[PDB]
């Protein structure tokens, strides 16, 4: 079989040259869940200029000086974070890949996570001033409560554990970016900036499948481990978690200081850190009750909270 | 005679939610060239893979083909005492959404929903819920 006595390209490129290269077989696939996450990705492929915020204007201008930086400067930070994963953590992903298909599909995240980063310049160039947004990308520059958090993942992606480098890729999308996405599902309980929150639920419905698909590959890798190995990577996992949740909790209670927010998001940060588990096999220890947020909050998130006959 | 009907695909999240609930589990096989057939009464337990598709909510595809070809037989159908589904609310109004789709299809009642492997809470909640629904 051609398949066993050859590499992928990426393969030949950075680990094994003894062997001629295999094109992509998407005729003969591997594992049927590529087939089923690459059809969703593409088929959910959207733009931020499909999604017009200008109707948001009005709910805007209600909104007082201290409120619109706290967006502005929100919004800026959780761009930052997709630039991190779209230019390192996703790509970074693709020479690891078990299968040739997954390859191309951490392709189309680093590609979507790119859209997701230039949808809060959309969102920005129809609300806010020059001055305002400035203003963000220095405070964001500054803010070493913020920096803290992508300069703890980025070391991950860039050395040679791959199941640290797919921890990081998964605990991005999983866990990082939900303490800022309270805010806009906040706002949109008072119906202020409703077209924003259709934005954000278009990048939530690509950050749910690339949180499952890291998890999933990194639960694959994991289970060919010995038992001993695989305690040590629970402990990282679980002591990585502990770590991200501190710095997370710093820059939460800065960023929202002053609007009494700080608590609601990370109460939701936390209940992503529980799914963030689950998705990479583990159980979350968290209650109901300290992950739980305000119902109408909640709400704005999932209102949910062949036939033969 | 408690019992459970699920479907699981490849990343075995509902397969692991099930195996920790007191009850008796029958997996629906993924292969779409073998079925089952059931003939006690059931809770079915099924994950959601519609995607947050939008046309207003697309259902399309939230029930898994294997679990329509289930539910096609009419032996099978029968004895459906009500559907639990899961899912990720990340997903948005397409949370969850094979149950209702599946209640909907069955007229049985929509018991429960829940999120990847579950919680300790979801396991006791489910069980209850199992419980009731064989003695009621
Ligand atoms: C391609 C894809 C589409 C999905 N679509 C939905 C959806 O529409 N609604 C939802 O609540 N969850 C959705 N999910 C989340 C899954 O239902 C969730 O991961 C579940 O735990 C998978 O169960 P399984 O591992 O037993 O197949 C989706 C997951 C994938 C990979
Ligand atoms: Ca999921
Ligand atoms: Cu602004
Ligand atoms: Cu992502």
């Amino acid at each position: 079989n051609y398949y066993d006595r050859s590499v992928s390209p990426v393969e030949y490129a950075y680990f094994d040259q003894s062997q001629n290269m295999r094109a992509i077989n998407w005729n003969k696939i591997v594992d049927e869940k590529d087939l089923e996450v690459w059809n969703r990705v593409t088929q959910n492929f959207w733009l931020p200029e499909n999604i017009p915020v200008s109707n948001d204007l009005p709910s805007w201008n209600e909104l007082d000086d201290d409120w619109q930086q706290l967006i502005t400067r929100t919004f800026t930070g959780l761009t930052l974070l997709d630039t991190v994963q779209s230019s390192i953590g996703d790509v970074a992903q693709i020479k690891n890949s078990l299968t040739e298909q997954e390859q191309v599909i951490y392709a189309n995240f680093a590609f979507m996570v790119g859209v997701h980063a230039r949808s809060y310049g959309t969102i920005f160039s129809t609300l806010c001033t020059s001055e305002q947004i400035e203003e963000a990308h220095e405070w964001v520059v500054d803010n070493e409560a913020l920096q803290a958090r992508p300069k703890a993942l980025i070391p991950f992606y860039t050395a040679d554990d791959p199941l640290k480098s797919k921890i990081a890729a998964a605990l991005m999308p999983g866990f990082l970016l939900y303490g800022g996405f309270y805010l806009p599902f906040y706002l949109s309980a008072r119906g202020k900036l409703p077209n924003t929150s259709d934005i954000i639920r278009l990048i939530l419905r690509d950050k749910v499948i690339h949180n499952f698909y890291s998890g999933y590959k990194y639960q694959l890798k994991v289970a060919k481990l010995s038992p001993e190995k695989q305690a040590e990577m629970k402990q990282f996992v679980f002591d990585l978690l502990d770590k991200m949740i501190g710095l997370e909790k710093t820059y939460l209670h800065q960023l929202y200081d002053g609007f009494g927010l700080a608590d609601e998001a990370i109460r939701f940060s936390l209940y992503n850190a529980g799914k963030f588990l689950q998705n990479l096999g583990y159980e979350s220890p968290f209650t109901k009750e300290e992950t739980r947020i305000a119902p109408e909050v909640f709400a704005q998130l999932s209102a949910r909270a062949d036939w033969d006959f | 005679k408690e019992l459970i009907v699920y479907f699981s695909t490849q990343s075995n999240n509902t397969h692991r939610f099930v195996q920790k609930l007191d009850a008796e589990s029958i997996r629906i096989p993924i292969d779409e060239e073998e079925r089952i057939k059931v003939d006690e009464d059931y809770v079915l337990i099924v994950p959601t893979y519609s995607g947050g598709k939008v046309t207003q909510v697309d259902a399309h595809g939230a029930v898994p083909k294997q679990v329509i070809h289930f539910l096609n037989d009419p032996d099978n159908r029968k004895h459906c005492l009500g559907v639990i589904s899961s899912g990720n609310t990340n997903f948005g109004d397409s949370f969850a959404i094979a149950g209702p789709v599946i209640s909907y299809k069955l007229k049985v009642p929509l018991l429960y929903q829940f999120e990847l492997i579950g919680t300790k809470e979801d396991v006791e909640e489910v069980n209850r819920i199992i419980s009731e629904t064989f003695n009621a």
